[PDB]
């Protein structure tokens, strides 16, 4: 979020207006609990992944179906491994607190990628929002609105 | 009791009135406070979860599930699972109150004894305790986690 | 499939015979229990109930014990139907008969184990419980300790009006089961010594010293009084030992 | 010194399958000083009590029960 | 059965009364057609399992589902043994004759076990239930029978 | 436990369904269930003529019925007499049983050590229930005799 | 009590030896066992079945499980539940021992005091029960049916 | 029950939601509260105090206490004692609810009945809660000895 | 929340000790946040139910099918009628502050209800779970968490 | 003790001769003392493979020699070696007597008491004396191999 502010009044001539001083460092007040966030959300990770395959699957059964592209041990091994994949933008995108290095690196060209790959984009728009779902069961109420907040941001981008 | 109670009980049993050190005591559980009431409010969640991870990593699929072993029978499945309810509950209780008191009173007072009369392996207790101590440390964070397992370990090691 | 479940021991005799009572003693789900479902004009199904309610609260029988036999007026009440069960263990736990087969060979202290063997079923919890029926043999009699022992709300939520008491197996407090089982496992008249005299209170192994946010709030807090405290005046901040 | 009572509990929290029809109706016997926990018992389960009759005793006399 | 006449004569303080000993000498009698239909259960045991997994996956596929719990060989073949135990346990109630030794292995407790397992326990019921089908049609008249008295008990006790 | 009962759970332990041996021992077990039963109705004839006949032929006009024996008080009398119809119709149960567990869980359990609290001869106690066995087999025939001394000879072999 | 106990009782009480018409009433029990057993288990099969069948025939969708009625309350829904799956149970021991003494000695003994104290409506019990005996004696047929009929309209009958 | 649980009762055997008048209801409620606890505090202060104030106000120096009276033997003194100390227990209780409720449940269910069996003073005992309330009112001011004057004579016209 | 401190100290001979005191004085200061929580859910119910059958409907599609309970107009009528049950007494909760008026109205006797009716009680758990998401969405994160405390302790009851 | 002393020892202690039944048993045990021979001489063959296939079977690999585990210190390594080198060299001696009283005067008399003081697992024990048995019995073959898993079980039985 400081990357933001300085291309932003970068652009201009102008220095770092104070207003945006206040949000840098309201931001580094809340720095702690993004990273208890964080690490609640590092060290979970497998049960984070095995609930969304199971909200996914229970939801969409096409990718198991042996038309569908997650079919077989090893398509649906890779699907999990993209899920893992959102999982950690996610993580990354709760510690940077501006979804760049997120957007960056799982959104910007996502589209032209999954329809290259065969592979259906809403079915991920819906292991995303499992993700949250399990992100929800897993935090407390302001950890779950604050994960909830760059999940909500992943499943909008993969729309 | 309480560390509250064991702090004024500590003062009163010399009829010592609340001194400066005391107070520090006071002072750092009224700090530690808020992340107990955190920590055991997202394990009152998903106590359930909490124990079926934790048979799934340590007791299933051995041979105490065969037939043979101690939990092989349904009853005692069933058994099984409401000995780790009781251990997480009451580490839950001892986390809240953060004096290990409860345990000893509650749960640690005749159980080796019943475990010994019933055949209860002991072993494969202390592994499941484990398993759920290291499950809620993941899931509550490293910061409860601590005082988790403090109390689970204190269990563990009365037990054995 | 037929590999799962099958062990790949042998299990020759004596692990034959040990894992064949790997729990529970067996009489759990055989005690059965004794209910005045029966009816008023039955003369027979009470018959079992009276001699099931001699056999319970009296540890062996009544036959070879007492020479002009009591509570004929008692089984009368109990075959006509204006007295429940309830008040007919009353009436067996107040007669002299019950004080001279528990309450004068034995002790005060060992009378509220063999008291609550009885009635309620099991040894009593923990040291608090045997405080208040130590009260009740102190200055009332046990006229008053086993009428306050069963007119509690864990007899009337337990066993009910028209049971008779059953031997239970409790699980929830804490040593509720094996001095159960050295209370019951014992036959009358064994040890004159006392099973449970008292609750020996055992120290913690942790005090305060660890719990380690706790005493990480010891420091991080004895250390937060001597860091600069912007609250009031820089001046007055400096001049500060 | 006896009471004649008839009473009734409600057995709210668990849906009984047995017979079960003695507790919720009965006419009993009571001693003097033991009436007064049982009035107090079945006040607890929320128990209507019917009618109290007096069936051993008279009223006002005061040694000899 | 001999275990409950001699517990039920047992908490009263009364011998077996001969009524008791009519129903025990008639079990005796009955004994050698229990051991022929216990011996014909357990010769055939794989094909019950076989068309008892068929009935059971041709009527609920949520099992071979991804979502449940029976997804994979390995999940697949426990539910296979799981039934193989169910029809051991029956066998041991047609020669026990009455249905103690078979509530006390796979009964009294099993709803919660099933429950902390993620398994519906509808499903057993109806895997007992197709077990009972394919013994039927193996058995006589009499002898199906007298074996879907017990597997009606199980199907009973699941539910 | 019985003999049926003790059969499954010998096959059951193992995971083993049941095979020709377990089938064998059931089948023998339904061979002598008439036997039993007819045995077990005329032992529950006469046991009070039973009891009487052994204490006439072991303990009567001994210096046990003197004043200094165990037997000389009346109320000690009656309680003989009560525990000898324990033995008989204990080993009743384990005769019609087929298994000798009954026994093991109901009578020989803390028996030595009443007997020994209470000072109770034990020789005495042992020749009282031999009187019995001799009187029941010669009451019985010797065909159910053999099954009824072979339970009450596991009764004095416990006891001493 | 019996049809053959009561024939027995009533034989008794006159120092009567059994004649030829309580020997005529012993046979006609013994003609009528057949279709009694018959009629008992195909019961004891979906007694669920025609619990549910007679709710939904004449209780459901009427006020009494709107609210203001008395099956409003989950708790008052399963006891009744539980009071029809009582009538059908103790009808069906009342058909097969052919004698409606278990009725008043077990179910019809303080049962208007009961729902008159509890403020039962009465009369939708009595056509809760017709109901059932509507629905079982289509389930049976008529010949069983009747006697199934009789016993239920006997509680009926005493009910009101 | 409570204000509270009489106000959801109310809006749930309708089906309706939580309306305004019932939102009033309860934030009338939640304004009270205030003077509620601090009334039950400074009753439960002092009750013994009220207790002798009320016997000597009202009982005390009559043919009540005198021979003759029911009040002359030390267990029925003792008994008065008692039965004034529940009257203002439970006025206690249902001053806190704020609903009359557990005083019908708990004492005034069967009252009338025990003291017309036990010959005991009805206009005594009335007069008895009067000085009670007397007495009450005093101690805790007007504005909650009004609430507490209310259930007291919610009791008195009750026994009456 | 008080009938409940009353009967506890009740039980026993004891006042009500002055921490029970604290507890109903911290009741009494939070009931007006109590209020707005129930008025909020309070207006908005057929959006609530009309969610909850969206989410259901969605998730388990049994019910609509023929051979479930909740087949036809009638009949779905009757479910959405029993959610919006649900909700009320999850308001009476939410103003009463412990689950002593919805559990005696809802709870006590569910199981053998839904039994002898022949409907699923886990469909019914997930329908209730539809309602805490959808008044998640609808409330605050404060007001969100009290609101999914009392959607829990349903949610584990039907259970 | 023998089988050979104990036979002796059960007839000596009635005074009896040696009966036939006890001819019986001293010919049964001097017909299997063949196998008996060659069992304990190809199992004094090779006890050293026996411990290693055995520690390799259950105990390696495990946390128990992980740090933390029993088995860490490479004393107590040697301490496991020791006991289960112990474990099978006492049950050699049991079964070329023909008798397990050897194992309970000289193994299983204190070592409950030794294993629980120095914290020693006992599950653990169990199946490494459960993994011995298995490869002995592979070793010296099925027919040996039955006598030498009674005694490992009967030690497993009693450390249990
Ligand atoms: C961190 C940024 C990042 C993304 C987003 C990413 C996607 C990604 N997904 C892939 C495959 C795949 N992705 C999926 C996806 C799915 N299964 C489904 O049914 C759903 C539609 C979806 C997940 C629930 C499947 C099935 C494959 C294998 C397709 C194939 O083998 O052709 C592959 C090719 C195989 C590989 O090298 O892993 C890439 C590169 N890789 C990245 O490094
Ligand atoms: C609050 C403290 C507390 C505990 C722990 C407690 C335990 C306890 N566990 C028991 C049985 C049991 N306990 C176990 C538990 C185990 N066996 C294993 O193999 C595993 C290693 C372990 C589970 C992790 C089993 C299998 C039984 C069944 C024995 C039987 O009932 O047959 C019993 C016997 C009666 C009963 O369960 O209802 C008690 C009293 N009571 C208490 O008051
Ligand atoms: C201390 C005062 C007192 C009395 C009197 C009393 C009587 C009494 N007599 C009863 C029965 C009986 N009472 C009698 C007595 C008689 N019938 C006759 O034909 C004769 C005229 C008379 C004998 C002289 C009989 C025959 C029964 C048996 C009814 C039955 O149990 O079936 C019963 C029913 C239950 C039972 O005996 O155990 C009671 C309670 N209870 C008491 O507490
Ligand atoms: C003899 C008494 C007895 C019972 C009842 C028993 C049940 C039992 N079922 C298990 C697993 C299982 N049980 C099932 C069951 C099923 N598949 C389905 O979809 C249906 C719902 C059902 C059978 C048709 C499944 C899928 C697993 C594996 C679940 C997992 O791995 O988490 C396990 C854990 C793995 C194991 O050790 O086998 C036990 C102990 N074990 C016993 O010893
Ligand atoms: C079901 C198994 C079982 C047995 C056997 C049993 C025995 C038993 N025998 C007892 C006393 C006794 N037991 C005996 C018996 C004997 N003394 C002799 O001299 C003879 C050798 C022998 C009789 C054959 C006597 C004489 C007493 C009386 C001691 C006394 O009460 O003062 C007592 C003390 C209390 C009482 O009788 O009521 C018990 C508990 N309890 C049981 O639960
Ligand atoms: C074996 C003979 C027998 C019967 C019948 C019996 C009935 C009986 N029904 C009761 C309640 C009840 N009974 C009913 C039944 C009905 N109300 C209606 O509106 C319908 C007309 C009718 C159902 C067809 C209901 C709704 C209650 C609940 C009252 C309450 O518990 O709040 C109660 C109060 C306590 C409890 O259920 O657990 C008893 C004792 N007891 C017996 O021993
Ligand atoms: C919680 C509601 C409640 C009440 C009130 C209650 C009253 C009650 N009062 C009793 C006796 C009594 N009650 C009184 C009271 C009075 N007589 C007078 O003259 C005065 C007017 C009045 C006192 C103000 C007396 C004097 C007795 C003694 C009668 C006796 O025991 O001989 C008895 C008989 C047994 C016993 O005290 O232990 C009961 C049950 N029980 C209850 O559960
Ligand atoms: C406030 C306390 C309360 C509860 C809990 C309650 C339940 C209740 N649910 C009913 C029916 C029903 N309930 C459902 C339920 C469902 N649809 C499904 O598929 C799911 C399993 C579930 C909801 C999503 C269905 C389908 C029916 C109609 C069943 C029939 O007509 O047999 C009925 C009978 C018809 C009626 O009178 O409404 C009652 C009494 N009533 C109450 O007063």
């Amino acid at each position: 979020i400081v990357t933001k502010s300085i291309v932003n009044a970068d652009a201009e001539a102008r220095y770092l207006s104070p207003g945006e001083l206040d949000r840098i460092k309201s931001f580094v007040a809340g720095g702690q609990q993004r990273l208890r966030i964080a690490q609640a959300l590092t060290d979970n990770r497998e049960r984070l992944v095995k609930q969304a395959g199971d909200q996914l699957f229970q939801k969409r059964p096409d990718v198991v179906s042996p038309g569908g592209n997650a079919y077989g041990q090893e398509m649906t091994a890779t699907c999990l491994r993209d899920l893992d994949y959102y999982l950690r933008l996610v993580t990354y995108g709760i510690v940077a607190g501006d979804v760049t290095p997120i957007e960056e690196i799982g959104v910007i060209g996502v589209r032209e990628m999954y329809k290259s790959l065969g592979t259906p984009i809403e079915a991920v728009g819906e292991g995303v929002r499992a993700l949250k779902n399990a992100a929800s069961t897993l935090l407390s109420a302001e950890d779950a609105a604050e994960a909830g907040s760059y999940f909500d941001y992943v499943v909008g981008a993969l729309q | 009791q309480d560390a509250i109670t064991a702090v004024i009980n500590s003062a009163d049993v010399q009829g010592k009135y609340l001194d400066t050190a005391a107070l520090e005591k006071l002072k750092a559980y009224f700090s530690t406070g808020e992340l107990r009431v955190r920590a055991a409010t997202t394990i009152s969640a998903n106590a359930a979860a909490i124990v079926k991870e934790a048979v799934a990593k340590s007791l299933l699929y051995s041979d105490i599930t065969r037939p043979g072993g101690n939990m092989y029978t349904t009853r005692r499945y069933a058994a099984c699972i409401r000995d780790l309810d009781y251990y997480l509950r009451y580490a839950t209780y001892a986390m809240l109150a953060g004096d290990p008191s409860i345990l000893d009173e509650r749960v640690l007072n005749g159980l080796k004894e019943t475990y010994n009369s019933l055949g209860v392996p002991v072993g494969a207790t202390v592994q499941a305790i484990q398993a759920i101590k290291e499950v809620t440390a993941s899931l509550v964070g490293a910061d409860a986690g601590k005082e988790m397992g403090i109390y689970l370990d204190y269990i563990s090691s009365g037990l054995s | 499939f037929v590999e799962l479940g099958t062990v790949k021991e042998n299990r020759t005799q004596p692990d034959i015979d040990f894992r064949i009572n790997q729990g529970v003693t067996k009489q759990r789900e055989q005690t059965k229990v004794f209910k005045r479902v029966a009816g008023i004009k039955d003369k027979a199904a009470i018959k079992t109930l009276i001699s099931a309610a001699y056999r319970q609260i009296f540890e062996r029988d009544i036959a070879p014990y007492i020479a002009q036999n009591e509570f004929s007026g008692w089984e009368s009440k109990l075959g006509n139907g204006e007295i429940t069960v309830k008040e007919f263990i009353e009436g067996l736990g107040y007669s002299n008969l019950y004080l001279k087969e528990f309450y004068t060979p034995y002790p005060n202290t060992k009378v509220i184990e063999l008291g609550t063997k009885h009635f309620l079923g099991r040894a009593p919890i923990d040291q608090a419980e045997i405080r208040k029926y130590n009260q009740i043999l102190a200055t009332q009699g046990i006229r008053a300790f086993i009428n306050a022992l069963v007119n509690s709300q864990e007899y009337n939520e337990v066993f009910g009006e028209d049971t008779v008491p059953y031997r239970r197996f409790p699980t929830l407090p804490a040593a509720n089961f094996p001095n159960t089982q050295k209370l019951y496992n014992q036959l009358t008249k064994q040890n004159n010594d006392v099973v449970i005299p008292s609750f020996k209170p055992v120290q913690a192994r942790i005090q305060s010293d660890k719990t380690p946010i706790l005493a990480k709030a010891i420091a991080d807090l004895a250390a937060q009084a001597k860091q600069m405290d912007k609250s009031k005046p820089l001046f007055i901040e400096l001049g500060r030992s | 010194r006896l009471f004649k009572i008839t009473a009734l509990v409600p057995s709210l929290s668990r849906t009984r399958t047995q017979r079960e029809l003695q507790n919720t109706y009965f006419t009993k016997l009571v001693p003097y000083e033991n009436w007064f926990r049982e009035q107090q018992r079945i006040q607890k389960a929320g128990g209507k009590i019917i009618k109290v009759e007096l069936a051993t005793g008279k009223q006002g006399t005061n040694a000899g029960l």
